[PDB]
């Protein structure tokens, strides 16, 4: 998987 | 007259084995299938019900085996599209216990969504379009690729055959054992039979992917597959996958049972990744690492994502929940195991330090009446998809961590190993887990309170000399009586006289413990390892505030973060004034550590996000000025480099972005200079990755800078860079540019539709874009639902991301009115109930606290 936003660093 | 009127399949026809033939065509975007399923019936039936969705069944036949006595007969086919079922009616009733084989021939179209057997595309570095076909079946989409008993407890083995053109590669769960030319320009690939597994884990991909490979010490061939232009970004994930698979094998002493494990980076993918047995799949951004351009947080995320998918090989694949009501047995464990495994394999990442943040994520949803117990009934596909949420993942992992601390790691591990061994290649329920843990203390009664009731307790602490009184009550947002919820709460505390972790099991509404000597302070929930929050009566919060302001080093960084979080949670139930919580947050002036700093941001930023959507620019501006002044010393110390630990790099990036976004001039001027140089270099300049979010976000504020950023997006092969550009473009105050971003990502040509939920939410968070994003969601609802599906977290993200920062009765009525009008296409979504409740709380919170905050800001105590 649910937690896929870590690219936005 | 369809002869079955229930969503769940009959229990008395069971499959044993499937032979799947799939013939796909990537030119016409069609596929043909022949499915053979060996079945037995425990009850005499003349009807076989199974799942099929959007497949054109051309013929079905029933075969009764025996060498010379093998007979075959035609089945009449009926369909019930809303139940997603077909019925095969036989001339004679099946004989109980004997083997039959059902043979179904069918055709379908490749799906234009992200589920089923679906089309994915990418462009060559020369601009040529390429098409591949890939699968995503969890939870209920296998039935879109082949007719099956598509529920996770109907486990079976699968022999998969793929017919394809010579020019393309096929891969599936198992190794390829034979390729046979069957006609001119058609090759049939035979893959080895799978172990017993659920239908949702079947996978196959037809592509021109390249690969890299490495063998584990146990002899498993691990490979990463990706488009040719990106395969040189696969090295990090390949190495991490070998290390993590070896960890799990050694940790559980239960080998990975397949000869190979593939990790495939798919150019279009809805979730982050998927654990298909032997063929795990990923968003490109969740797997591919560019040493020059990827961020520290992307490297952390790839490592945790691979750890998550590999944990599923045990928690999900080998052992599978019996039904989706217990999905947390898959997802909570996989989430927890990310931390168990990476804390060993990559100790430099210190991931254990970050774990409690997942618990606070869970508590955000779990504080609302519209939460649900960890284990809770579901029936239809939308409800099942809704189970893939922060309760299943984050609360699930958090209550497992709590239980492990309570039992001790060694006793917990012994229970998990027995659980995995006993239920290998089978399915489990909530109760099976407690039984295994207890076989090593009434774990079942305790853990039933944490899995069968929603929410969490407020623990209230009252000290009279050495006497420490404890009370539990149900934490319910909006402000003190509740439905008599009760938990078995493993409390922990430290004191001014003892930093040993002390333990007390609170099983009742009230209890007491006696300290050996009087103390100056006491602090419960040590390290935030328990799924509960704490209130201190009398002078408690004044005293803990003085502790943070004097020697904030008296307690750990995560204990400081836990105090920040709890103080602001108590504001929303009327146990602490907003002024007292803001007074506590002033200690952050001297804070250095990432978790408490980030926790402060997590509590304070939402306050001005509410103000941004109101006529409140003066208090909004003062509040943001307060936040920057609070953290200015830490901001000023940041270097504009990529130096330091992963934690130092993530802290740097977020602080510089924050400062630039709020117009802190020293940071803005540096970001402007870097952006001007980057543009003058024609984008050839290598910026420090850690400053690039801030630099791009500032550059995108002018038309020429925005246009230049977009011009570079086309050609980037870096998932981090593409994410950074998307974030920057969504920060513009030019409303026509914001509308363009919504249109183009909705279209999916210049920006992939897999980014649309994020883009919609970022514009929804934009102080001038939020009306546009909410309007866009209403206008384009039907197509967005068609693409992403009701109940998906994609839709939940869009709903919450466009509405849950509203705080007026007029906005509330817009939300209630719109979603009510959807009837069966959205009106009952859980995310809709959650956002409505959030808006209701925002209204009450702002009505009560806005003027209090205004006055507090005027007091300039900072
Ligand atoms: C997906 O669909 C596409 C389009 O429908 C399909 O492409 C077609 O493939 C066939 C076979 O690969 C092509 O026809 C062949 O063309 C070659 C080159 O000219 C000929 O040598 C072939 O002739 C031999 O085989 C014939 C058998 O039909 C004999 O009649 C003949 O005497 C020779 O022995 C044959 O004509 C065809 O050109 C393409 N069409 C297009 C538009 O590209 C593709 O194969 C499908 N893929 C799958 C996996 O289904
Ligand atoms: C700045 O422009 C240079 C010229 O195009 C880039 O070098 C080129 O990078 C290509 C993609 O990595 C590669 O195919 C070319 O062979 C290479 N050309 C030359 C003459 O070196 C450069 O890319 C960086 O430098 C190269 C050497 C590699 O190390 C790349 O990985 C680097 O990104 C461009 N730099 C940037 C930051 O874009
Ligand atoms: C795949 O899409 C095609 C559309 O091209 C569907 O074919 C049509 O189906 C309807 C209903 O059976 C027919 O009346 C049309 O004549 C068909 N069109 C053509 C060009 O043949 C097809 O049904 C779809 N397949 C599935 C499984 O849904
Ligand atoms: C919570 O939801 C239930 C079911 O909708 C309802 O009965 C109850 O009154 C709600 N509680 C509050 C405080 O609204
Ligand atoms: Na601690
Ligand atoms: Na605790
Ligand atoms: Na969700
Ligand atoms: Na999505
Ligand atoms: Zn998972």
């Amino acid at each position: 998987x649910k937690h896929h936003a870590f690219s936005f660093k | 007259p369809f002869p079955w009127n229930k969503i769940r399949l009959p229990e008395y026809v069971i499959p044993v084995h499937y032979d799947l033939l799939i013939h796909a065509n990537l030119t016409t975007l069609t596929f043909w299938g022949t499915t053979k399923v060996e079945i037995t019936a425990s009850q005499p039936t003349s009807t076989i019900i199974l799942h099929s969705h959007h497949l054109q069944i051309s013929r079905a036949t029933l075969r009764k085996g025996a060498g010379e006595r093998l007979s075959e007969e035609p089945l009449q086919v009926l369909e019930h599209p809303r139940q997603e079922q077909i019925a095969l009616l036989a001339p004679e009733p099946l004989l109980v216990g004997l083997p039959y084989t059902v043979v179904i021939h069918y055709a379908g179209n490749l799906s234009e969504t992200f589920h089923g057997f679906y089309k994915s595309t990418y462009r060559t570095k020369e601009g040529e379009l390429r098409i591949l076909a890939s699968t995503q079946f969890e939870p209920t989409a296998a039935r879109m690729a082949f007719p099956c008993f598509d529920e996770p407890a109907f486990k079976a083995s699968f022999s998969i055959k793929i017919r394809r053109e010579p020019r393309h590669l096929a891969i599936s769960n198992m190794p390829l054992v034979k390729s046979v030319t069957v006609a001119e320009g058609l090759i049939e690939d035979h893959f080895d039979v799978t172990v017993k597994m659920s239908t949702y884990l079947v996978a196959f991909i037809i592509s021109d992917f390249e690969s890299v490979s490495k063998i584990t010490k146990s002899g498993v061939k691990v490979s990463v597959y990706a488009v040719p232009d990106k395969i040189n970004q696969a090295d990090y994930a390949l190495d991490a996958a070998v290390t993590l698979l070896e960890f799990y094998e050694d940790y559980f002493s239960i080998p990975y049972p397949l000869p190979k494990q593939d990790l495939a980076a798919i150019p279009d993918f809805q979730s982050g990744a998927m654990e298909n047995w032997g063929l795990t799949t990923y968003r490109e951004s969740a797997l591919l690492f560019d040493a020059e351009k990827s961020s520290a947080s992307s490297k952390l995320g790839i490592t945790m994502t691979v750890a998550h998918e590999l944990a599923h090989q045990w928690f999900g694949n080998l052992v599978t929940m019996e039904w989706w009501n217990d999905l947390w047995l898959n997802e909570g464990f996989a989430k927890f195991m990310e931390f168990v495994s990476v804390s060993v394999t990559h100790p430099e990442l210190k991931v254990g330090d970050y774990f409690f943040g997942k618990c606070f994520d869970a508590m955000e949803v779990d504080a609302l009446n519209s939460s649900h117990p960890v284990s809770t009934p579901v029936e239809n596909p939308a409800q099942i998809r809704e189970m893939f949420d922060d309760v299943s993942y984050d609360k699930g992992a958090c209550i497992l961590n709590m239980l492990r601390e309570y039992l001790s790691a060694d006793a917990f591990k012994s229970g998990i190993v027995q659980y995995l061994q006993k239920h290998s290649y089978k399915n489990t329920k909530n109760e099976d887990l407690w039984d295994s843990m207890a076989s090593i203390v009434d774990v079942k009664t305790m853990m039933n309170t944490w899995t069968l009731q929603k929410g969490f307790p407020l623990i209230t602490i009252t000290v009279r000399g050495r006497n420490v009184h404890m009370k539990q009550e149900h934490y319910m947002k909006g402000s003190a009586p509740d439905t008599g919820y009760l938990w078995h709460v493993p409390l922990t505390f430290i004191t001014s006289k003892s930093d040993m972790v002390h333990r007390f099991l609170l099983k009742t509404k009230t209890d007491v413990l006696i300290l050996p000597e009087e103390v100056e302070w006491i602090k419960f929930n040590v390290g935030m390892n328990g799924y509960y929050i704490v209130h201190y009566e009398d002078d408690g919060w004044d005293s803990l505030t003085g502790l943070l302001k004097g020697t904030h080093t008296a307690v750990s960084s995560n204990d400081r973060a836990s105090l920040i979080n709890n103080a602001f949670q108590l504001v929303s139930i009327g146990k602490l004034s907003i002024e007292k919580a803001l007074d506590l947050s002033l200690y952050l002036k001297h804070e250095t550590e990432i978790m408490p700093v980030f926790q402060g941001l997590n509590e304070l930023i939402p306050m001005y996000k509410l103000m941004e959507k109101r006529d409140m620019n003066e208090v909004e501006t003062q509040f943001k000025a307060f936040l920057i002044r609070l953290l200015r010393d830490l901001i000023d110390k940041q270097t504009w480099t990529d130096e330091g630990s992963v934690s130092e790099r993530m802290l740097r990036s977020q602080l510089l972005l924050l400062a630039c976004v709020h117009n802190y001039q020293p940071c803005v001027q540096r970001a402007e200079g870097y952006f001007r140089k980057w543009k003058e270099s024609n984008g050839n300049l290598s910026l420090p990755v850690d400053v690039t979010l801030a630099v791009f976000a500032v550059g995108a504020q002018s038309t020429e800078g925005w246009d230049f950023l977009y011009s570079k997006y086309q050609f980037s092969l870096s998932s981090t860079e593409k994410s950074q550009i998307e974030f920057a473009l969504c920060r513009t105050q030019n409303k026509e540019k914001l509308q363009w971003l919504l249109d183009e990502s909705f279209k999916g040509d210049k920006i992939k539709t897999q980014e649309f939920p994020q883009i919609l939410t970022l514009i929804g968070r934009n102080p001038v874009g939020y009306p546009l994003a909410w309007q866009f969601l209403r206008k384009n609802w039907n197509k967005l639902v068609q693409k992403f599906e009701l109940g998906s977290s994609s839709i939940a993200h869009m709903v919450m991301g466009t509405t849950n920062q509203f705080s007026t009765r007029t906005r509330l009525e817009e939300v209630k009115g719109f979603f009510s009008s959807l009837k069966e296409n959205g009106s009952q979504l859980r995310c809709v109930q959650q956002t409505i409740e959030t808006i209701e709380e925002n209204i009450g919170w702002m009505d009560k606290n806005f003027d209090k905050i205004r006055v507090w800001l005027q007091s300039e105590k900072l």
